[PDB]
């Protein structure tokens, strides 16, 4: 596909950073850990920077076509996104069948400041049935994976709550 | 897959009766997101 995974060092700066805004943005949910299990921080097993040109230029492109249509102002974040099909998203890219079509605000692709938001999402929508060995939505053993992800916004619509 | 708003990119779900909650986003198009970070990772149990 054009994917390599490349290992960061818990030395590296870069590493350092990206578990910070990973154990900063952890926060209590309303369902009380139904979704993604109850925990106040996370233990970083790994880190790893995804590289392959196509979907990059392929995201640079349309980055630029949102600058374009908004006063050179691309309006890019950080944010995390936790998906059944991770495995899928790093190869071949994000694309329809990623979208959550019962979401509240449409049928598209939700990422989340929260990255204990988007740890609910990691076995499937409300945790599902939980990892897969277990069938624990709370499980302390399983390795879970998380998505930090470079996404444009552009003119964001706001929709209160 | 659903559009975005007419005249928008995305849409930002602001978080109201919780207090603590940060901004959830939802795009419309996968090519605006690239996946930079593949984190490993495991919940731990509090004290
Ligand atoms: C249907 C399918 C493909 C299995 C699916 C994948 C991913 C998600 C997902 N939703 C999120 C969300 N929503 O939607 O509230 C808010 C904040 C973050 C996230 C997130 O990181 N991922 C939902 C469905
Ligand atoms: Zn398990």
């Amino acid at each position: 596909s054009g994917t390599i995974l490349i290992d960061l060092s818990p030395d590296d700066k870069e590493f350092q950073s990206v578990e910070e805004e990973m154990q900063s943005t952890v926060r209590e949910h309303r369902d009380g850990g139904h979704a993604g299990g109850i925990f106040n921080r996370y233990n970083i097993l790994k880190i790893q920077k995804v590289c392959n040109k196509k979907l990059w230029e392929r995201y640079t492109h349309r980055r630029k076509e949102v600058s374009e249509e908004n006063h050179n102002h691309a309006n890019e974040r950080m944010l995390f996104h936790g998906s059944p099909f991770v495995n899928a998203i790093i190869h071949k890219g994000f694309d329809e069948r990623h979208a959550y079509i019962g979401g509240m605000f449409g049928a598209g692709i939700y990422f989340a400041e929260n990255s204990s938001k988007s740890n609910q999402y990691v076995y499937g929508i409300g945790g599902g049935t939980g990892c897969p060995v277990h069938k624990d939505r709370s499980c302390y053993i399983c390795h879970r994976q998380l998505l930090f992800c470079r996404v444009t916004l552009g003119k964001s619509f706001l929709q209160f709550s | 897959m659903a559009h975005s708003p007419p005249g928008h990119h995305s849409v930002t779900g602001r978080p109201s009766v919780n207090g603590l909650a940060l901004a959830e986003y939802v795009i419309y198009r996968g090519e605006q997101a690239y996946p930079e970070y593949l984190i490993t990772y495991q919940i731990m149990r509090p004290e």
